Parts: structure tokens; sequence; C-alpha cells
RNA sequence: GGGAGAAGGCACGCUGAUAUGUAGGUGAGGUCCCUCGCGGAUGGAGCUGAAAUCAGUCGAAGAUACCAGCUGGCUGCAACU
RNA sequence: GUACACACCGCCCGUCACACCAUGGGAGUGGGUUGCAAAAGAAGUAGGUAGCUUAACCUUCGGGAGGGCGCUUACCACUUUGUGAUUCAUGACUGGGGUGAAGUCGUAACAAGGUAACCGUAGGGGAACCUGCGGUUGGAUC
RNA sequence: CAGAAGAAGCACCGGCUAACUCCGUGCCAGCAGCCGCGGUAAUACGGAGGGUGCAAGCGUUAAUCGGAAUUACUGGGCGUAAAGCGCACGCAGGCGGUUUGUUAAGUCAGAUGUGAAAUCCCCGGGCUCAACCUGGGAACUGCAUCUGAUACUGGCAAGCUUGAGUCUCGUAGAGGGGGGUAGAAUUCCAGGUGUAGCGGUGAAAUGCGUAGAGAUCUGGAGGAAUACCGGUGGCGAAGGCGGCCCCCUGGACGAAGACUGACGCUCAGGUGCGAAAGCGUGGGGAGCAAACAGGAUUAGAUACCCUGGUAGUCCACGCCGUAAACGAUGUCGACUUGGAGGUUGUGCCCUUGAGGCGUGGCUUCCGGAGCUAACGCGUUAAGUCGACCGCCUGGGGAGUACGGCCGCA
RNA sequence: GCUAGUAGGUGGGGUAACGGCUCACCUAGGCGACGAUCCCUAGCUGGUCUGAGAGGAUGACCAGCCACACUGGAACUGAGACACGGUCCAGACUCCUACGGGAGGCAGCAGUGGGGAAUAUUGCACAAUGGGCGCAAGCCUGAUGCAGCCAUGCCGCGUGUAU
């Protein structure tokens, strides 16, 4: 059964980019929306929107630069079978700082650089490069 | 294997057995030759290789090679053996140390003398 | 199911206390009820009475006499009574 | 199609015979350790106390209290007995295995390998194997 | 003070691996970590000359980690290389859709105490240098307590409907269990006609036949299996299920709704089902046929071929628990270009039929990206991900021995 | 699968102290697939070797902790011991004996025999640091400071320089 909606979201992004889809659509959640906000702020996706009231649906508009997907790789790190938490001094660097790690901290979901600036550790949701 | 499976049963390292068990992790062992004889190698080699059946101070009875041209070993000779297999000889896992105890060096040896227990010539 | 009482071993008499006789058994008078009898309930006097534990004590020996399995190992034959 | 490549005058299977090696069973038998059920009871400590003997205290000067020795009981080391367990060594004989070497018997497999091969099972046969029943294609030809 | 005066060896030189020639020997003597070298022109054996590497040491042996991502947490695999339990149900365990509140256990931040000294590391100091000694720091990645943070995970409370399930109507189906029945055919029995062969093979022979076979007609007995339909058709968890009829009964799918409200996924151990052969007791026995017998073939022929033929195949109940039980591919869920078919539902439209436009379930072949050692897989993945389980770790010994459990064997 | 002082409770006793530590009675409990019980191996740590790391291996020297002192058992004294160079009993060995009976314990330093492939001198001094006793002086100290032997390791230097 479905047991990791976040990995499902990441996989939808990965497969849509591989299939050259303009947009990808999925059932929504607040955590998915926070992750989408980080992706949009970092410029990996173009936009996102939530439609509906009782069964909210999140749509992500993917982007391509020169005929190539902007999201070169997106990978779940913490997972239900194995949670991963890092302290502030051990936050991972993705692609020598060229990529991002999405981190859930007590101040919300942000990138690894933002968590380092705030001086917080947290749960390593995924790597994006 | 999943992490749950590894939590239940961890990865197991394979134990490696020594190729020289009669030494019992000693660099050498002393023995008494019970037999001194020759034997023929496995194919594709042909020769009369010199070996000795020797009983060690720990009670192990093994076969040891006698390297070098010519030797002075006979029954009841007291010798020192070290590790080292002879590839073409079946079940010969040890080498006799030339120049130790009753085993003499090799006569008229000029090169690699220390491997055959030969003193430096006075030249 | 057996083999098995396998094998092997420990205790055992007497006296006192626990308890002027115990647990248990039996059960009168009295009291209550009754559809009043060879009745029911309660009640326990009297009678009878193991077994155990603790302490002591005599002898060479306490299942003291009579009475009352010897045991184990390998194998042939016939299943068995 | 192929398990062939000094290339089918290829490759290759098993019994049997010979040599060596390790190992299972084996009338059993010898050691090591250990369980259980008992026996045993040095010294020590503790409890009790007939008997013997006492420097300090108390005496009404006789003794008293208290102590010690001895004796006794409890616990327990050595040691002993019976019966198990486990482990090591060893044993006439026996089972298969590996290695070597190639002697004897065949030719099972690889090509449609000359009866397609193989799996489970069952029966049979000096040996590779053969036969029945179901199954697979990891079968050539069609 | 005196005088270069007292002071250099060890391993290696075909490749890995830095360093090459001559002579001796001739599968001998010998070398060897591996690949291998030695057979009369050996850079591989032994000596010599030359050279290479280390140097008061140099080699060898033993032993640990490394290289070994070759137990893979970091950091591996399972279609065919070793590896998916034969198939399921399911306890424990692991995992858990979506919203709000609360808690602060996990998690995160800070502080405090502790984490002995020495050792390791950094900056310095002293022995002429160095080894060595030494000052200060850093580190000791941990534990405990206190104070905070609340995104994520957990607990608690309340919900929601999209996962999961219930009801209503219908559909297809060799799904299962029980009983009955039909026709074809084989064998056997009896009778009629009829006469010299039949049967079998590559050719034969065994066998059957003048005691009348084989052939043909009629009647009867009995067992087993269901031609055609029939189909890379259907159903079933797998194993498997095929004439027709009745009875009992399981699952799947579709259309509109209504209802419950995460009730879910996976599953060590456990339990159940599980082809054929085989086993036990009682029946049955036509056809077939292990074993067995005879005839052939052959060098032989314990076979292949022929003539016979017993267990068994069949039924009831019980056991066994294995198969190339295979898609050699575990279960569940999500996502990702296409084409042509099969089968089974259902909606709409028209000129009403081998009609057109859709929308579900299951299924066959091809092929794109991607993946793969390749072969190939390819929306029914071997692609891209998550949850849980099973399994592999060179070949042989060996799925064997011994021990346990199970079994009548 | 294991456990009958076994698990817990009450009361008495006992210890410097809590406690089945021990005894009497009552309850029938306690441990275990988060591996009890049994079997094999083993002193533990700071650290050491290796490794890029994660890990793997290891625990000699130095320091902390534990245990042992010929073997088995026991207590006495004492602040502290169930006591390496104390006591008692038993045992095996060695030794003395007048045959009745007695003596001993290098796993302290050095050394001997033995085993082994293999590991050193029966040295000097309490001058320094530290310890015991003593008011002190001082005495004692194989701790310690040094010396001897060994290329065992690490580090430095020389075995000549120029022509
Ligand atoms: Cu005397
Ligand atoms: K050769
Ligand atoms: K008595
Ligand atoms: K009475
Ligand atoms: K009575
Ligand atoms: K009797
Ligand atoms: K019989
Ligand atoms: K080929
Ligand atoms: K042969
Ligand atoms: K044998
Ligand atoms: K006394
Ligand atoms: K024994
Ligand atoms: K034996
Ligand atoms: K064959
Ligand atoms: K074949
Ligand atoms: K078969
Ligand atoms: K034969
Ligand atoms: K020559
Ligand atoms: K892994
Ligand atoms: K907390
Ligand atoms: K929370
Ligand atoms: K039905
Ligand atoms: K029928
Ligand atoms: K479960
Ligand atoms: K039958
Ligand atoms: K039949
Ligand atoms: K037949
Ligand atoms: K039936
Ligand atoms: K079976
Ligand atoms: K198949
Ligand atoms: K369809
Ligand atoms: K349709
Ligand atoms: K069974
Ligand atoms: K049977
Ligand atoms: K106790
Ligand atoms: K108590
Ligand atoms: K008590
Ligand atoms: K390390
Ligand atoms: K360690
Ligand atoms: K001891
Ligand atoms: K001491
Ligand atoms: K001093
Ligand atoms: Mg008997
Ligand atoms: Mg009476
Ligand atoms: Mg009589
Ligand atoms: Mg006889
Ligand atoms: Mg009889
Ligand atoms: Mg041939
Ligand atoms: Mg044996
Ligand atoms: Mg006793
Ligand atoms: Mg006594
Ligand atoms: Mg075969
Ligand atoms: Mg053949
Ligand atoms: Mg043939
Ligand atoms: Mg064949
Ligand atoms: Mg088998
Ligand atoms: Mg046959
Ligand atoms: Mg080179
Ligand atoms: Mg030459
Ligand atoms: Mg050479
Ligand atoms: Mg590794
Ligand atoms: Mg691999
Ligand atoms: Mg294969
Ligand atoms: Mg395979
Ligand atoms: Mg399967
Ligand atoms: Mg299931
Ligand atoms: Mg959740
Ligand atoms: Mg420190
Ligand atoms: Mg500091
Ligand atoms: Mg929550
Ligand atoms: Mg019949
Ligand atoms: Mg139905
Ligand atoms: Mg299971
Ligand atoms: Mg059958
Ligand atoms: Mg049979
Ligand atoms: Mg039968
Ligand atoms: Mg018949
Ligand atoms: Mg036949
Ligand atoms: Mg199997
Ligand atoms: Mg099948
Ligand atoms: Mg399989
Ligand atoms: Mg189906
Ligand atoms: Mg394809
Ligand atoms: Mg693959
Ligand atoms: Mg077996
Ligand atoms: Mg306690
Ligand atoms: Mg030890
Ligand atoms: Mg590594
Ligand atoms: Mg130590
Ligand atoms: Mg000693
Ligand atoms: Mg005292
Ligand atoms: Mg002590
Ligand atoms: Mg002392
Ligand atoms: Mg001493
Ligand atoms: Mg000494
Ligand atoms: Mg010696």
């Amino acid at each position: 059964s479905m047991q990791d909606p976040i990995a499902d979201m990441l996989t939808r992004i990965r497969n849509g980019q591989a299939a050259n889809k303009a947009a990808v659509t999925m059932p929504s959640s607040k955590l998915k929306v926070a992750i989408a906000n980080v992706l949009k702020e970092e410029g990996f996706i173009e936009d996102f929107k939530v439609e509906g009231d009782t069964k909210p649906e999140l749509e992500l508009t993917l982007k391509y630069f020169q005929g190539k997907a902007v999201v070169e790789s997106i990978q779940r790190v913490s997972r239900p079978g194995l949670r991963i938490y890092k302290r502030k001094d051990e936050l991972p660097k993705v692609m020598a700082g060229l990529g991002i790690a999405v981190v859930s901290t007590s101040k919300g979901v942000m990138t690894d650089r933002a968590a380092r600036q705030a001086g917080l550790g947290g749960e390593i949701i995924c790597y994006v490069a | 294997a999943t992490v749950n499976q590894l939590v239940r049963k961890p990865r197991a390292r394979k134990v490696a057995k020594s190729n020289v068990p009669a030494l019992e992790a000693c660099p050498q062992k002393r023995g008494v030759c019970t037999r001194v004889y020759t034997t023929t190698p496995k194919k594709p080699n042909s020769a009369l290789r010199k070996v000795c059946r020797v009983r060690l101070t720990n009670g192990f009875e093994v076969t040891s090679y006698i390297g070098g041209e010519g030797h002075n070993l006979q029954e009841h000779s007291v010798i020192l053996i070290r590790g080292g297999r002879v590839k073409d000889l079946p079940g010969v896992r040890y080498h006799t140390v030339r120049g130790a105890l009753d085993c003499s060096g090799v006569k008229d040896r000029k090169q690699a003398r220390s491997k055959y227990g030969v003193k430096r010539p006075k030249a």
C-alpha cells in the first residue's frame, strides 16, 4: 500500500521530468506544499497551485532550460523504514553546495543553507540537484 | 538485505583458515625427520623432488621440502621448518630451513646465500 | 502401553510436647421449624482417632521375631496369556 | 544446434582393478569434564553442656558471677559409592568421498549425440543407465 | 695529538616490478607468491660480468588490517552467472491516507556536570638535530540534568473520505463438493453367416487360427474417459478444472447510488492447501502398463522394436508433502511515449447493424524511453520509487554425514 | 525451556550498612526467542595496529579497575585482610629425623633446571623522587634511580672531500 507520499511526490517529479511533462498533478498535503515552496524558491520548479476543498490537488509546473530538465536528480533521504536526522554541524552538502537538501526543522521546512544560517538541525527529507 | 533483516541477523564475516596449521602461528617449528626421500611432481612438471616426513615438537607429523642442490638430511635429523607451500608437490606445506640445527647449507652457493644458509666466502 | 520395584539411596523403636487426644470419623442432650415423623436445620457433650514436626532417650542392631524381590550386561529361539 | 577450438580421428560418464588421503558407522574399550542421589566430617565458627579448672568483679569469706578446657550438635573441605550426560582418543570390520594414475568393461551426455534432454517419484539392471506415471523447454526438424 | 688512517652488507634483475648479457646444464639438476620456467642458442635453474632497490642492515617465515564494493551501515546482489519459500492465511514484529488541537517521547538548540592522566592532533618550548621530553589548547564524536523549539515521527482527543470494507441490480466462467444420466469406442461372453488365414515389423519371429480364428450381424456384461464445440479461449491462491442434468457452495467484474470511517500493507515462528509417483484398509479393474516372460536386433542388448503382462492408473477414507510445483521473475501501492489483437461488462448516437463514438476488468504479440554482461524486459517492467518478507556469498565434498523434528515406510 | 531460598510478603536473627544475608510461616510466584538455561573461549578499560572514512583486528610496554599467591578450605588479629615473603586444617611434591616427630612454597629482584622458533646480570646506590617507623638525627626500602647483556624497534651520525 501507499506508505510514503513524499517519495511519491519526488518520483512524480522525477518521472514527469523524464517524460518531458509540462506539469505534474498529485493529491495535496501541507508537507507537500512546504516542499513545493522550497523547490519554487530555489528555482527547481516554475510554480505550484492547490485546487479543491475536500480533496485538494497540488499541481507543479516543471521547467526546462535548454531542452533539458532542470531537476537533474531528486532523491528521498529520510524514509519510513529509516529516518535520518542531522545536527546543525553535520547538515549534508549536495553537489558541493551546488544542490540543496530539504530539511524539516522546528522553524519549518527549509534548505540546508537556511538551516545552517538559523543554527538548526532537523530531518533530511531529500536531496535535489 | 533490508535494514530490518540486518538488525535481526547482522552481516557475518567468513573465518579464514591458515594454510600452515602445523606451525600453530609460530614463525618456525623444530622437528625430527622420520623419513627422507624423493617424490615426483604433479603434471606438467617432472623431477625427483627431495622431501622429508618430520614429526614436530607439538606432535604434528608433516611433510617438508628440502630446497637447494644436495643436502645432508637423514632419519633422526633435527631440523627447523618454516611456512611455504611447494606448488607441484601434493600436500607439502612447509620448507626446511637450510643452515639451521642439523640441516647444513648448500655447497658452493654464491648468490642468495642467506636463503640457503651459506656463509660469505673469504675472497 | 512399557522397560521400572530398573538401578541407587534416605527414614523407621520408645517417651514428652505441639494437642491434659490433633486432622478426620461418629454423634447425645438442648433450641428452632414443620405438610408432626423412623422428619429437617442448628448445635456440639460423649466416644473414636491417623499422620506429621520438634525435643529427649535405650540398645551392637527399631521393616529387630514369623513373614518378606537378589541385581545388572551381551546373545539364540518362540510375538505374547 | 553445440558441453567441440591441435576443432568429431573432438568431447566425455560410471562401475571394476591399483596407489594415497581425510571422513561416517562399528562388538566396544580407555581418558577429561560434569549432573543427580547418597556416604563422609579434619580445622574453623556458632549453639548447648554432664565433667574438670579458675589472676582483675561481687562476697554473708564458705562461695557467687563470669571465663577457660573437655564433651556434644549444626555448617563444611578432603575422600567414597551408584547412575547418567558430554567430550577426546582408539577399534576387527564396514560405507561412501576426494586426489592420482591410467589398466579392464562398455558409450550415458554434448549435434535430433544416433530412443530429444532434464525434474519429482517408483521399479529393474555389472556399470554408465533403462522402463512406467505426471511435469518443463533450458528440444532439432516441421 | 696522530694519521684516511679502525669501519658495507643483503635481496633482486621474464610479467606484476626498478634492473640484461655470456657460460654451465638439458623436463636432469633445480626454481616458484601467482602466471609459470627447465625438452641443446634458458634475460625464469647454477656461476660470472653488468645493473636495480634498500643500507648497519637486508631478506625469509609467522600474524593483523588493507587492496576485498569479496557480508556491501557508509557500500552488493537474486529471469538465464550463487540466490524468490510450490501457494496461501495469519499472531508477534516492521511500516502507515488526510485535517485540527494538545503533549513533548523521538528529533533539534543552548547551558551545566561529568567524559582521569598519558596517547592521537594544533600552536610552542628543551636536549647541537631528530627520535625523546615538555606548556597550553583542541578532541574525547558519550551519558545525565535543566531550560527552550514544534516542522517531521510517536502518544492522546476530535474529525474527513480519496485507501480498505458493507448493501442494492445484473453478467461471464472446465472455480469447488455431492448425486444422476447419455452416446461413441475398446475388451469379454453367447449365438448367426463364413473359411484359411490373422496379427506384427525395417524384415521377422514369438502369439492367435480348421477344437473354425480374423472379417461381418445380433444380444448381453463391465470399467474408464468424455470426439466435434475448442480458441497464444475461460475459471481458480497455487496445485489444477472439460459431455449433459439437478442439489449445495466459493470467488471475480460492471452500472448507478447509499453506508462505515484508516477498520490498511507485509509477515519470522504457526497453520492450511498442495501434480505424479508412492504407502495403509476396504472395494473395483475395460483400456493402458513399471516389474516380469518370451520373440527379435546386436559383438553383447539386463534397452530402444514385437507378443504378452502384474502392481498401479479408477472409487472411499487416511498418510506422504515432493516436481524444470517455471514467468527458473515474492507480496502490496504509486508514477512513466505507442501499435495491433482476444475475452467479458457497460454509457451515448444514428439511416438499426459483422454500425459509429466512449468508458471499465482480465488477457496475447510487437515495440519507444529507460534498464541490462548480453540475451532481452519494456504500463501485466527486468523502467522510476516506497513498505515488508524470503534468499545468495568460488567449484567439488553435499542438500551429503551426525544430531533434532516429522513419517507406517 | 530454567528456577523450591527459587519470586515476593510478615516476623525473629544477622551486618558498618540495605538486602533471602539467614531462619520460621504464608502466598505461587520469578527468568526466558529483546535468547533464559546449558556449552566453548576470554581478565576489562584508557588505548594500540590498520583503514580515506565507516569499520576490522587487538589489549605487550605506560596508567585506572578487577582477580590470584603450591592445590582445596577456614577463620583470627586488625581502621582496613578472609592476608605473596602471617595462622590453622587437608592434599601432592621436596627435605631433616634418634622413626616418636618436624620443615618448605620466586606469578618480588637476580639466578638455575625444564619447555620452546624465542626473550637479559646471582651488578651499584639510597645521591634524587616516593614509601614505612622515628620529635629529630637516622635506619629500612631488588620501589626507584642507575649500570650490564641483546641491531628488538625508532632516530641521528660515520665508514672520507676535491681533483
Ligand atoms: Cu625424636
Ligand atoms: K614442466
Ligand atoms: K530417635
Ligand atoms: K466431636
Ligand atoms: K475428635
Ligand atoms: K518382596
Ligand atoms: K519372527
Ligand atoms: K558457435
Ligand atoms: K573407468
Ligand atoms: K574407514
Ligand atoms: K565450651
Ligand atoms: K566416554
Ligand atoms: K567411538
Ligand atoms: K538417453
Ligand atoms: K537433447
Ligand atoms: K524417470
Ligand atoms: K552382471
Ligand atoms: K650447449
Ligand atoms: K546495502
Ligand atoms: K523532548
Ligand atoms: K506532534
Ligand atoms: K457458481
Ligand atoms: K459422467
Ligand atoms: K502479523
Ligand atoms: K486397492
Ligand atoms: K485394470
Ligand atoms: K500391452
Ligand atoms: K471424495
Ligand atoms: K511423497
Ligand atoms: K512454464
Ligand atoms: K475490452
Ligand atoms: K466496449
Ligand atoms: K509429515
Ligand atoms: K508400508
Ligand atoms: K537466597
Ligand atoms: K524478608
Ligand atoms: K529478614
Ligand atoms: K580506528
Ligand atoms: K576497541
Ligand atoms: K586459589
Ligand atoms: K602486597
Ligand atoms: K631514598
Ligand atoms: Mg532391564
Ligand atoms: Mg459407627
Ligand atoms: Mg519358613
Ligand atoms: Mg549361537
Ligand atoms: Mg511361547
Ligand atoms: Mg567419437
Ligand atoms: Mg570412527
Ligand atoms: Mg552429611
Ligand atoms: Mg568436627
Ligand atoms: Mg544426464
Ligand atoms: Mg550416446
Ligand atoms: Mg543407440
Ligand atoms: Mg540419447
Ligand atoms: Mg531430492
Ligand atoms: Mg527394464
Ligand atoms: Mg621492468
Ligand atoms: Mg644455455
Ligand atoms: Mg637466475
Ligand atoms: Mg570490506
Ligand atoms: Mg555480487
Ligand atoms: Mg544452470
Ligand atoms: Mg541460477
Ligand atoms: Mg513463485
Ligand atoms: Mg498475504
Ligand atoms: Mg501518518
Ligand atoms: Mg584524557
Ligand atoms: Mg579543553
Ligand atoms: Mg501528530
Ligand atoms: Mg469383468
Ligand atoms: Mg455465486
Ligand atoms: Mg513462513
Ligand atoms: Mg496418485
Ligand atoms: Mg511396494
Ligand atoms: Mg492404494
Ligand atoms: Mg486385469
Ligand atoms: Mg511393451
Ligand atoms: Mg524444492
Ligand atoms: Mg505446473
Ligand atoms: Mg524456484
Ligand atoms: Mg486468471
Ligand atoms: Mg517487447
Ligand atoms: Mg537483471
Ligand atoms: Mg537428507
Ligand atoms: Mg541485594
Ligand atoms: Mg584464561
Ligand atoms: Mg576500505
Ligand atoms: Mg594486562
Ligand atoms: Mg608454581
Ligand atoms: Mg575484628
Ligand atoms: Mg584478597
Ligand atoms: Mg602479607
Ligand atoms: Mg615468595
Ligand atoms: Mg624471577
Ligand atoms: Mg630447549
